[PDB]
């Protein structure tokens, strides 16, 4: 029971970390106005 | 930063032989009673000046506005 | 018990445990996202962009 | 005095986009953009919103292309250094009605009609304030006769506002046949303005719901993990060889 | 000991009562009728607008529930 | 356990609840009184037109 | 000991690949 | 195109006639004065605050 | 100074301190940190080992209770001596020795290290 | 000056180097420069300044 509770929390944490990392990287990625000016 | 030994004898049980989330619910009424009876004075000294000043401010603002109402 | 069964399955080597956690995070995030999307669509019926009566009548 | 200076307080209207799970009424956003283009774009400007912002929100892409092709904007120097005007594309921002602040003030009697992009976030109690401001062109109270060249508006700080009562019954003809009244027009234009000030509201609300739920589950796990790790310490018995 | 069982059974009882109610008075597994005054769905509308001004036989329209509704005419 | 303390606190809570209810009743009575007062000597009439 | 070591290394490689896919979901690479 | 807001505020006018009566009392006092600054916007604010508070939900439940 | 047996406020203060200290099973002198003053350190060095060891046992018990979020059982609370001090006399003697040493041209026997 | 432009050298740079302040002020007043919108909102033209 303890390890399964810990596992549920652990993949919650994994979800959170992936979210944060992708937010930062995609923010450093391209922009909507540039994509509009791509023609 | 030395450690002072005390010459005790300690028995401890493994974490996997105990209920882990029951002590939070065992004695809720007694714990609420203890919190209130131990901190009512501090609660009065915290929330007392705030509420008193707030009542005074709204009262004085009401008087001032009604007085200046032509 | 089910806990002991799943323990004997995926809690004897750490690599599988990590892999299991990875599978769990992806699947659970997708499930929660689907549930929240269904809840949002149920709560905001009529207000969507796709169902406004004059979506293509200006032309 | 002070009361008129701070303006009559604005009530709390039940906006359709209020609540932890509530979306913009996109039909109302389309209607509000119509009313803004019809009556409000003569004096006010947005200058922070591109035509492409309307794609997928209130208009379809071809409709936005046609609407942009309607107006003409000045484009940079050609191969002769001269300037020219070409029909607006899907990336150009909304047109500006006045050359600059000086021209705006000159055309509107020294008062500058503010930029409307972030109007609902640039006022206290934004959306309610804007709706009340637009709808509440009331008869001034007794013995408060305001000067010529202004209009009385109880919500505006000071009571005297510079723009005339614009929203009138039957001012515009809605595309979908919605009966145009002052209150309806105000509701639609405020919905459109609130979307303009915050186009990310729906995505933000969805992210907030999902992550608060997920982090609450994480919180329970953290609570259990801490209790489990500390339970060998909290349920321990020690004998110390002392009484008092 | 049993608080789990007691609370679970109470919630189940509410569920069963709801199901029986839904079958017996919303779809009427036992024959019956519904008034024309509730299915029209616009009757309450006019009922409220009429509490604003209730018709009368001798005299102009007059209000009802003046106190508890705070609805009444002015100087005239 | 103190019997007199329990009865005192019970009476005090009863009086507090009664005072809340009486304040409610007094406000309702004032509303009725002012409504009829105006109905005789004020703008308020009852026939719509 | 070598069979166990290589088996463990392969298991960790599978875990690493799963983490990589999770971080960068690529159906573009998965399909072919 | 009858204005829903105007109709609703007229309907709720007799709900809180007390601020309106106070405002009329000030109107009579100011008419008697006819020489001072004579604004008393406070009565105006109270009365219209009450009406606006009344017409809060009804307006949007009546709007399309 | 009218603290004891003549001041109602001081009597109430003593009652509260007795309640709290006996509740954790401590003494007033145990509240004196050796790291705080560096005279408490010398006094504790000079005190007998039995007294110092009892002090350490009481401190460990109090910290254990504070961790567990509970107090002594009513029996041990009753069998408490919160103000049966053991440190005041030695501390005063150490302070007096320090006083004379500084009074007539002497180096301190110990100084606080600059942190 | 008919073809190439400096656009980094202000008139004030010349004082104390090649010309005196009066000479630089006269030279700047020789030419015209467009100026920001006036109270009427139009872009007008004024004789140049030292800066
Ligand atoms: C090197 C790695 C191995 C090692 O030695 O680890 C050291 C050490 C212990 O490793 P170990 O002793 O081998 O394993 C013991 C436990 O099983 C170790 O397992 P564990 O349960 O201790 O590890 C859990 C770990 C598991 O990690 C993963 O699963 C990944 O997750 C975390 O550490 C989560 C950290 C906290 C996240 C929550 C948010 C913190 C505040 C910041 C909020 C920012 C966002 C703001 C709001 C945004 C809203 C959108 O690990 C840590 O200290 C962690
Ligand atoms: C009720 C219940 O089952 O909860 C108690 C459980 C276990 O409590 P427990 O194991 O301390 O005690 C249970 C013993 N009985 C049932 C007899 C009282 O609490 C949790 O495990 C919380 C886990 C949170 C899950 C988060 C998933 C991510
Ligand atoms: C880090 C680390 O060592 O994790 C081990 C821990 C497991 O440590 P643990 O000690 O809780 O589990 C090992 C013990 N058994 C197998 C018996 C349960 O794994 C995680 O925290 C998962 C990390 C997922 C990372 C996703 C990115
Ligand atoms: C402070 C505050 O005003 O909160 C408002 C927020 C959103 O509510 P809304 O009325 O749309 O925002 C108006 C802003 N005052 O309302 C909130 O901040 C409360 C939202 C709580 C959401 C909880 C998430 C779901 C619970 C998961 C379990
Ligand atoms: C709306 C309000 C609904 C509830 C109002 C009444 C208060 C209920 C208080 C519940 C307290 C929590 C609890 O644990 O209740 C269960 C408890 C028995 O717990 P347990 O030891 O598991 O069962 C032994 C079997 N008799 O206790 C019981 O089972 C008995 C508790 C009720 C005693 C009589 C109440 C009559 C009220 C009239
Ligand atoms: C639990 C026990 C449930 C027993 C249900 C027995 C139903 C017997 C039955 O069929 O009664 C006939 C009749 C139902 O009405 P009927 O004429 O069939 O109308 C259908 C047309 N739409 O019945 C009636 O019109 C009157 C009886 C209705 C059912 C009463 C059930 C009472 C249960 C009390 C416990
Ligand atoms: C020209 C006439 C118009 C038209 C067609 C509209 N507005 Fe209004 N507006 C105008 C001026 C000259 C001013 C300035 C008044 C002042 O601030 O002294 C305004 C002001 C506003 C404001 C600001 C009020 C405040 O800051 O408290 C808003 C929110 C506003 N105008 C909105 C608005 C809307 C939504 C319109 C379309 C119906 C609209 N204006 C038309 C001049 C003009």
């Amino acid at each position: 029971f303890a390890y399964f509770v810990l596992t549920g929390g652990r993949f919650v944490y994994a979800s959170l970390i992936r979210l944060l990392v992708l937010k930062f990287v995609l923010s450093m990625s391209a922009s909507k106005d540039v994509l509009a000016l791509a023609s | 930063k030395q450690i002072v030994p005390v010459k005790s004898v300690i028995y401890a049980l493994s974490p996997f032989q105990q209920k882990v989330m029951t002590g939070l619910w065992k004695d809720l009424p007694t714990k609420i009673h203890h919190k209130v009876s131990e901190n009512w004075i501090s609660a009065t000294l915290l929330l007392g000046p705030l509420v008193g000043t707030y009542a005074y401010v709204q009262n004085y603002l009401e008087k001032e506005k009604l007085h200046h109402r032509y | 018990g089910i806990f002991e069964s799943l323990y004997k399955v995926v809690m004897r080597r750490n690599s599988v445990y990590v892999t299991f956690v990875i599978a769990g995070a992806f699947l659970g995030e997708r499930a929660v996202d689907y549930g929240i999307h269904k809840l949002w669509e149920a709560n905001n019926v009529g207000k969507r962009y796709e169902d406004i009566p004059v979506l293509g009548q200006k032309l | 005095a002070d009361e008129a200076e701070h303006g009559l307080a604005c009530p709390s209207y039940p906006w359709p986009h209020k609540g932890i799970l509530s979306s913009y009424d996109h039909a109302s956003i389309r209607r509000g953009h119509q009313v803004y283009t019809e009556v409000c774009a003569s004096c006010h400007s947005m200058s922070l919103i591109s035509y492409r912002d309307l794609v997928g929100v209130a208009y379809t892409e071809e409709e936005v292309k046609a609407m942009a092709a309607e107006i003409e904007v000045v484009d940079g120097p050609n191969d002769e250094g001269e300037m020219f005007t070409r029909p607006g594309k899907l990336s150009d921002r909304f047109p500006q009605p006045y050359a600059n602040e000086a021209a705006a003030r000159f055309a509107n009697g020294g008062a500058y009609p503010p930029d409307l992009s972030l109007i609902t976030k640039a006022r206290h109690n934004g959306q309610n304030y804007v709706f009340s401001l637009l709808t509440g062109y009331r008869d001034p109270p007794a013995g408060v006769s305001i000067r010529e060249g202004l209009h009385y508006n109880p919500y505006f700080p000071g009571g005297a506002i510079a723009m005339p009562k614009m929203l009138n019954d039957g001012a515009v003809e809605y595309e979908d046949g919605t009966p145009a009244t002052e209150a309806q027009m105000g509701k639609d234009v405020v919905s459109f303005l609130s979307w303009a000030a915050e186009p990310e509201m729906e995505e933000r609300k969805l992210m907030g719901f999902k992550w608060i739920f997920v982090l609450s589950l994480a919180l329970l796990q953290a609570a259990y993990y801490r209790r489990l790790r500390w339970s060998v310490l909290k349920s321990r018995k020690l004998v110390l060889d002392v009484v008092n | 000991m049993s608080t789990k069982y007691i609370v679970s059974a109470i919630l189940g009882s509410f569920g069963i009562a709801w199901v029986c109610d839904y079958y017996v008075s919303e779809k009427k597994i036992f024959g019956g009728s519904t008034p024309g005054t509730i299915t029209n769905k616009e009757w309450g509308e006019e009922t409220d607008k009429k509490f604003q001004a209730w018709p009368r036989t001798a005299g102009p329209p007059v209000v009802v529930n003046p106190i508890t509704r705070q609805n009444f005419v002015v100087k005239s | 356990p103190s019997v007199v303390k329990e009865i005192i606190i019970g009476i005090t809570l009863g009086l507090a609840a009664g005072s809340v209810w009486k304040m409610h009743h007094w406000n309702e009575q004032r509303k009725i009184r002012t409504f009829y007062d105006l109905l005789e000597k004020g703008e308020i009439g009852v026939v719509v037109d | 000991i070598q069979p166990a070591d290589v088996k463990a290394a392969a298991m960790w490689g599978v875990a690493a690949a799963t983490g990589g896919l999770y971080l960068v979901q690529v159906s573009i690479l998965v399909l072919p | 195109p009858v204005d829903q807001k105007r109709y609703l505020e007229e309907s709720c006018k007799p709900k809180c006639v007390k601020p309106l009566l106070e405002y009329q009392a000030c109107i009579k006092r100011i008419h008697g004065d006819d020489s001072g600054q004579k604004h008393c916007t406070g009565q105006y604010f109270d009365y219209w605050f009450c009406v606006d508070k009344c017409v809060a939900p009804k307006l949007f439940t009546k709007l399309k | 100074f009218l603290d004891p047996k003549k001041n109602w406020l001081a009597a109430q203060h003593m009652k509260s301190l007795v309640k709290r200290l006996s509740k954790y099973g401590l003494r007033y002198d145990d509240l004196y940190d050796p790291y705080y003053d560096l005279d408490v350190k010398e006094a504790l060095n000079r005190l007998p080992k039995e007294v110092v060891d009892a002090r350490h046992a009481r401190l460990k018990r109090a910290i254990d209770l504070s961790m567990k979020h509970e107090y002594l059982p009513e029996d041990l609370q009753a069998m408490q001596t919160p103000f049966r001090g053991y440190l005041q006399d030695m501390l005063a003697l150490v302070k007096r020795e320090r006083a004379e040493r500084e009074a007539l041209g002497g180096l301190p026997l110990y100084q606080r290290s600059i942190p």
